[PDB]
């Protein structure tokens, strides 16, 4: 019952998760790495497709 | 975040405050009442058939890009409709402004005349900012293709910097198209714009096709043609050779076509 | 950790691979292997 | 001296007026109510990743009327009275006399050719600076409803957010280095008792802020203006404090007739086509002979004088007012931090 988001932020006071103020998430939900079939290239499968392990 | 025809708007800003140009705004139930429309790029699909014959690239490295820096067709020189053409009004673009009286009678030697119907200026005048903004791309571009081609082997030092500006510059290129991108979704679609680019892009890809099909020594026969390359398929034309006449075609097109077209 | 030494009944599974050997691309972990396997602690 | 941040991520900021924010026009007397302020997380040199809050910014956008071409070089204040008294009246109008009141700037007039519509006259359109940016849409929408006044206006500078429209007045480009002059810094490195200010402090960093203060006095008063926010430390910039090279230029032959970045030191740096002469689009000849027909049909038909010499020369006796780049400047350095006031 707690706010973290604001004690992430590098801010200090305001007064889902899809964007944290002064802050910025990367990955895949709005970055797709490759190809257009995002769901293919789960973190797993991406693994071998170009770190080749 | 937002992915598109966003950076185009940062760099073009940048360039017209630095050139002191003033940028507008539709609202969008002006979006939505431009009367717009879209001649398409009438690009014509291949028959169906192997092709065991070579066929050539022929690589316009730019549509987009490359013409407008090669006939200045851009923001800063809309004036057209000639079609319903006067002074008070001209509903052009995305809203509904006058005319200076003269300066078009007056600029009648520095028309570039558009395929679908809006007079354009020559740089000659203007040295236009849209121009300015995809000659800075194309200098930028030829410039870190040149250094990346010329610093040698360069194992993983600089050579990782030099191709990922190039990405960089790449994936500015070819979504500067887009915010010309005339849709419900943009700001400052501009659709005619877009018609006039598009389509002066397919009339040039026209001229592809007819110094094609009327040079019967470097004989051919289109076959693929799409926006941003043109196929032929060159009929029983031993590939080693086709390495000459592919080389040789290109210097024959690029010396038909303007000057920055590659 | 009592400093005292008790009799530690313990299984020694200090190294065992294969210095012979690509879907689990195998290699690229046997570097891991190499030098710590080598060493003979 | 030849060090600054980069630039990472940032947000507005609704801030109260400050000494250092800029309340000071449309009305000369009444400051604003609540100043937004860009607020910048930037990386500077060698890690320690800041937060600095840059004052000054205000979100400003054009309108569609003009300036009188005589009458507004002499007295600007009744057409900025008329311009902000509408607009308080659209302030009545939110969705929820009048002094000190919230959301409306400073709205004097700036000149400058239309990017869109390509007139080389220089036309007038007033700089309506506002105070709430996350409204500007929304009231510029409301403009364009014309709920309370007649006619409906174009909105300018494709109504960029305020963030972009920062970054576009300094050439402040995202992750760049730049610098900057003898300035004030905010406050020190606070959360000392917190482990950032015993490891992740590095002596060339001071060696690098060696001259960060005047006086001792340069410091912001914590009572007044505490120092909100995690991280290293904080250099406050005013836009007159950027020292940026600030090649926006004035290519003042945008206006004139054509008739009258990416530097690299590295050591290699290495580097004619046949006209169409005549490029007839197989449809463009009728096109220019209906531009030559409705061209004469739309013509002068007395006082034919056609020359590109002409043309600006009728229209420059028009003075010289405002420009983009001389907007950006004006009306706040206003002596900043003076602190007669204790």
């Amino acid at each position: 019952q707690f706010d973290i988001v604001r004690e992430l932020a590098r801010v200090k006071c305001q007064i889902s998760g899809i964007m944290i103020t002064g802050r910025h998430m990367i990955n895949i939900w709005r970055a797709l790495r490759s190809d257009v079939n995002l769901t293919q290239y789960t973190i797993e499968s991406a693994a071998f497709n170009i770190l080749h392990k | 975040y937002r992915g598109s025809q966003f950076k185009v708007e940062s760099f073009l800003i940048r360039i017209c405050k630095s050139e002191s140009f003033i940028l507008l705004s539709p609202g969008k139930k002006d979006v939505r009442k431009q009367k717009a429309l879209e001649c398409v790029p009438l690009v014509m699909e291949p028959e169906s058939a192997f092709y065991k014959s070579p066929l050539i690239v022929l690589d316009f490295q730019s549509l987009y890009p490359s013409i407008m820096i090669g006939y200045n067709y851009c923001y800063s020189t809309m004036i057209g409709r000639v079609r319903e053409i006067n002074l008070t009004e001209n509903n052009l673009g995305v809203s509904k402004f006058s005319l200076p009286r003269n300066i078009l009678a007056l600029l009648k030697n520095d028309v570039t005349i558009a395929p679908n119907g809006v007079v354009y200026a020559k740089t000659s005048v203007r040295k236009s900012t849209l121009s300015k903004m995809l000659t800075d791309i194309l200098d930028v571009r030829v410039m870190i293709k040149k250094t990346m081609n010329e610093i040698g082997d360069d194992n993983t030092t600089l050579k990782r910097l030099l191709n990922n500006k190039q990405l960089a510059l790449k994936l500015l290129a070819n979504v500067t198209y887009g915010y010309t991108s005339a849709s419900f979704s943009g700001r400052m679609p501009c659709s005619d714009l877009a018609d006039s680019i598009v389509q002066t892009g397919r009339e040039t890809l026209e001229k592809a096709i007819d110094i094609i099909e009327k040079d019967e020594t470097w004989n051919a026969k289109v076959v693929y043609g799409d926006t941003d390359s043109l196929f032929v398929y060159l009929p029983g034309k031993t590939a080693i050779e086709a390495f000459s006449i592919g080389h040789a075609m290109a210097e024959r097109v690029t010396q038909n076509n303007p000057k920055p077209i590659f | 950790q009592g400093n005292q030494p008790c009799w530690c009944v313990g299984s020694i599974y200090c190294e065992m691979k294969y210095k012979p050997n690509t879907y689990g691309a195998p290699d690229l972990t046997k570097s891991y292997t190499d030098k710590e396997g080598g060493s003979d602690e | 001296d030849y060090f600054r941040i980069q630039l990472n991520n940032q947000d507005y900021y609704m801030s109260k007026p400050t000494f250092l924010d800029p309340s000071h026009e449309s009305l000369p007397l009444n400051q604003f109510s609540q100043v937004p302020n860009i607020r910048v997380f930037g990386a500077l040199p060698t890690g320690h990743q800041v937060l600095c809050h840059v004052h000054g910014i205000l979100p400003y956008m054009f309108i569609k009327y003009d300036g009188q071409i005589t009458d507004t070089s002499t007295l600007r204040h009744q057409r900025c009275a008329q311009v902000h008294k509408t607009l308080e009246v659209k302030i009545r109008a939110s969705f929820k006399k009048l002094g000190n009141l919230n959301f409306v700037a400073d709205v004097s007039v700036v000149k400058g050719i239309p990017f869109y519509g390509y007139h080389v006259g220089w036309n007038l359109f007033y700089k309506i600076s506002l105070l709430n940016p996350s409204c500007l849409s929304r009231i510029s929408e409301l403009i364009r409803d014309g709920k309370i006044f007649g006619k409906k206006f174009e909105i300018y500078e494709s109504h960029i957010p305020y963030l972009l429209q920062w970054t576009a007045d300094f050439n402040l480009f995202g992750c760049s280095w730049i610098n900057v002059d003898r300035c004030y810094f905010r406050s020190p490195v606070l959360n000392s008792i917190l482990d950032i200010d015993k490891l992740t402090i590095n002596d060339d960093l001071q060696l690098l802020l060696d001259r960060f203060c005047d006086f001792k006095c340069n410091v912001l008063s914590r009572r007044d203006f505490p120092r909100v926010g995690n991280g290293l430390i904080e250099i406050d910039i005013l836009p007159q404090f950027i020292k940026n090279r600030e090649k926006l230029q004035h290519r003042d032959i945008h206006h004139d007739f054509l008739e009258k970045r990416e530097e690299l030191s590295l050591k290699e740096y290495k580097e004619t086509k046949r006209h169409v002469s005549g490029h007839q689009w197989q449809s463009s000849g009728e096109f220019e002979a209906f531009y030559k027909k409705a061209q004469h049909k739309t013509s002068t038909f007395d006082g034919q004088i056609p020359n590109f010499e002409n043309f600006i020369d009728k229209n420059q006796k028009f003075s010289a007012i405002n420009t983009p780049y001389e907007a950006l400047p004006q009306l706040w350095p206003r002596l900043p931090q003076i602190e007669i006031n204790n």
